[PDB]
């Protein structure tokens, strides 16, 4: 099993009942493209503020296809999903609901414990190492080096 | 052999493919081997041990 | 008595009355694939939050099955069933109801009790260790070890 | 006495009049089977949260049966009847009541206060005893005991 | 790749669906021609407060046309979707709506947060270095310069 750019598209489209499998009316290509293009330049601009998560983008020149594999784990297709979902209600003029604005929270929550990393401040860099470390022999600081 | 970091050569030219190879001894020989070494070759300690209470 | 997909998922789909006995209706094969592999996503999802609870997953390439054994504990099927049930309900446009939501929470709460670590702090490293203990002179046991 | 599984199943019905004794229409058997085997997941849950409580399981990989033996105190049956109506409501698309709410919390609590723990916790271990408990040479007791883990000889690090 | 006005011009449009793909069958050349000169002129206002974002203006004095290209990374075509997006809702006389509001606050917060500097304080310039740094064998003087320190000595007058 491999996630798709396609397969992340059609989750976020079922998942408010726009179009789905068992519907007796679907949407053109178009408005799929259109959500897929609307996905690349999403996790493009997520580059910044969340991070790095792996997702794949086109090779320079060449469009992004549904075809083609993101490369994302399945941990993040709700979080994904539900970012499209909430990005792309717009386009067909409705309002999400209070339920799927606490699902899409929770599931970006979870991203973010996924992604959270939190440093460490070093030593300034004239703060003496003291004499009980021996910095005469078994270190040849006398200070801490700092940040690198 | 390193083309960029000259300064650690330890050998006179790469191990190209094709090279001539061979394996000093016997075929099945059992042998006693004497040995020769520098100090600083391999050092040995021993880990002092805590009290059980 | 072991559990399955398909158990569990009939179990959230009868809880809203989406299909049951109690109404005259019958399960649709559309709504149980969804409500299959919507499940095998929210596991995947789970992996981190909540932690690893048992679930078997399915072998790289084959979809998962409603008949296949998910092997999760007896106890966690109210919990796993209700979160089903919340994030499914969007798919039929429905809103869920305050007592639904707090068996929700009352089961995820329980869930979550039994998965507490509370990873009691342990010492510095250069603390120093007191004469009561006797320590040994020789070995480096004159302060608490406070790593790995 | 023998507080039948299914006894329970009814009482929940009748307390919210889904269908009892003085009612033209009632349930089918699978809607008594599958109140019986939420019942039954609601219990195995309940051993975490508020414990065991002396409940029998099915052993054997049997499905349950109604008319088996809860083996539950018939002091323990409003509560448990309660807890299974208010998940058990939804099914048949019905809301609850403040009534029945209080109702339920009322019985919970009666049944929360049977089974309390109160862990009463220790002293340290290296806290001293005093001088006036007139400790001895042989039984040492000169030192409160502790958790006082068990060493043996072999396996020296654990 | 390529961001072209145009399309971010029909992006806008699109995102509430005064002129989309699905719904209507139709793009008015009236509604092109506002957008892009709404986009040129919140651009020139941008250039002041956000910051230069790497966008270019029509060189000499013709006017802008759909087809060229804007020069913007696609990591901001969101944001200025968005942002032109509310400004022209006003022709249409629609007003917007607070999810859309939403989302162009989080794409703009975004962008802040990826055009922040954070400038430090320099020293004052009369401050005393202290007689530890040991002036008179390394360049630093008695004192902090106050000001960009000389780098060559063959320009000195800065």
């Amino acid at each position: 099993t491999v996630l798709t750019k396609g397969e992340i598209v059609l989750f976020a489209l079922r998942k408010f009942a726009i179009a789905s499998n068992a519907s007796l009316t679907d949407v053109e290509p178009q408005s799929i493209e259109d959500g897929v293009n609307d996905l690349e330049d999403m996790m493009s601009e997520w580059m910044i503020n969340p991070g790095d998560i792996g997702y794949a983008f086109a090779t320079g020149d060449e469009q992004p296809l549904p075809d083609d594999e993101s490369g994302l784990p399945r941990k993040y297709k709700h979080a994904v999903g539900y970012q499209l979902l909430l990005r792309m209600l717009s386009d067909y003029s409705l309002e999400p609901t209070p339920q799927v604005l606490s699902n899409a929270q929770r599931s970006y929550d979870a991203l973010m414990t996924d992604t959270l990393v939190v440093p460490s401040m070093r030593r300034r860099g004239d703060f003496p190492v003291g004499q009980g470390n021996k910095y005469d022999v078994f270190t040849s600081d006398r200070y801490y080096p700092g940040d690198l | 052999y390193d083309t960029t970091n000259p300064q650690y050569n330890s050998v006179s030219r790469q191990v190209e493919a094709g090279d001539a190879v061979s394996v000093v001894g016997t075929a099945s020989q059992t042998m006693k081997p004497n040995l020769f070494y520098n100090k600083f070759f391999c050092g040995l300690g021993s880990i002092p041990l805590p009290k059980l209470h």
